[PDB]
């Protein structure tokens, strides 16, 4: 029901300052905390109330809060702290513990690497078959963060998007994989459709038609 | 020195049950509140549910309220989660983790997790659809259940320029995922191009050739 907001990703690079936010509507009545989770590990507070570092924790670390909004800032990013962060809240009422989404911090450790992106239309046979489904096959990326957005002829598509999380490739580079489905109809009755991955504020389109 | 360990975590039907434990040493596990806090396979950190030292108070996730139960026994050091009438969407590594004194630092250390697994006996077989063509080709290896299915090319003769992509569960509770092959835009007209898809816990094979 009560909802934290955070960003999906940020990139770093070493020794420079990463910050993330957190939205939520009882944040102005309530603490804040930040977990920070490396991966295969479990959980770990590195702020608790807004600001205050628990014992051991690094001082690079730090918090605040205002309003609706808590941020929590690493100054000095080093390739240790590539993780996902979460903040943490409870709802008004103070009845339920709630995460947000969690953040993926990338501190930048090889060569950017913007995506490849190949989109395959629906087959004969599927449509043959009273189906239909786009392909958006993304790889060679690095960080391994993408947003993927589709359009029809020039409008939004929203309904019918499923798209995976990134996984890391042999060459330690990420791929991702996005399906649009369609009913035929939908498919034949547009000039085209297009797959947008956006990577690190750059975009790349790739765009089929019914041809 | 303090320790968190759960288990009782495993592999399970939907509508079944599954009994949780959580043993805590190095520590007065009788002066803490304890959680179960939930996470599913690539998404983020879900509480389930909550218990003060002495069982005074407790809290549920609305999503797990009535089908789980949390409690603990404080002479045992142990903490318990029942949990009746499992949903795939139960699905998720169950950490343990204990408050500080006051509650001052929520969630001040947690195990490792045990994993629960809720899944489905049924079985789907893949439709398989290519994906026709210094060029590229795949296959679409459409709407099966469980994972996994393996893809190779030419029986595995063509291994080169092969990329299978991760599966995408999509929300109808079925897997896609997708097969290309990089290969010379030339020999098009020439060799023939075979997938070969194989789902073993529907004990299908298919072998799709691919055309232009
Ligand atoms: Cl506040």
């Amino acid at each position: 029901s009560y909802e934290l907001t955070q960003p999906p990703s940020v990139s770093v690079s070493p020794g420079q300052t990463a910050r993330i936010t957190c939205s939520g509507d009882a944040l102005p009545k309530k603490y804040a905390y930040w977990y920070q989770q490396k991966s295969g590990q479990a959980p770990v507070l590195v702020i608790y109330e807004d600001s205050k570092r628990p014992s051991g924790i690094p001082e690079r670390f730090s918090g605040s809060s205002s309003g609706t909004m808590a941020t929590l800032t690493i100054s000095g990013a080093q390739v240790e702290d590539e993780a996902d962060y979460y903040c943490y809240s409870t709802d008004s009422s103070g009845n339920h513990r709630v995460f947000g989404g969690g953040t993926k911090l990338t501190v930048l450790g090889q060569p950017k690497a913007a995506p490849s992106v190949t989109l395959f239309p629906p087959s004969s046979e599927e449509l043959q078959a009273n189906k239909a489904t786009l392909v958006c096959l993304i790889s060679d990326f690095y960080p391994g963060a993408v947003t993927v957005a589709w359009k029809a002829d020039s409008s939004p598509v929203k309904a019918g998007v499923e798209t995976t999380t990134p996984s890391k490739q042999s060459n330690n580079k990420y791929a991702a994989s996005s399906y649009l489905s369609l009913t035929p109809e939908q498919w034949k009755s547009h000039r085209s459709y297009s797959c947008q991955v956006t990577h690190e504020g750059s975009t790349v389109e790739k765009t089929v038609a019914p041809t | 020195e303090v320790q968190l360990v759960e288990s009782g975590g495993g592999l399970v039907q939907p509508g079944r049950s599954l009994r949780l434990s959580c043993a805590a040493s190095g520590f007065t596990f009788d002066d803490y509140a304890m959680h179960w806090v939930r996470q599913a396979p690539g998404k983020g950190l879900e509480w389930v549910s909550g218990i003060s030292w002495n069982s005074g108070s407790i809290g549920y996730a609305d999503s797990v309220k009535g089908r789980f139960t949390i409690s603990r026994d404080n002479a045992k050091n142990s903490l318990y989660l029942q949990m009746n009438s499992l949903r795939a969407e139960d699905t998720a590594l169950y950490y343990c983790a204990k408050d500080s004194p006051r509650g001052e630092l929520p969630f001040d250390y947690w195990g490792q997790g045990t994993l629960v697994t809720v899944s489905s006996a049924s079985t789907k077989g893949p439709s398989v659809f290519p994906l026709a063509p210094t060029a590229a080709l795949g296959c679409l290896v459409k709407d099966y259940f469980p994972e996994p299915v393996t893809v190779s090319w030419n029986s595995g003769a063509l291994t080169s320029g092969v990329h299978t992509f991760p599966a995408v569960l999509q929300s109808s509770g079925l897997y896609s995922l997708s097969s290309v092959v990089t290969v010379p835009s030339s020999s098009l007209g020439t060799q023939t191009y075979i997938c070969n898809v194989n789902h073993k816990p529907s004990n299908t094979k298919v072998d799709k050739r691919v055309e232009p």
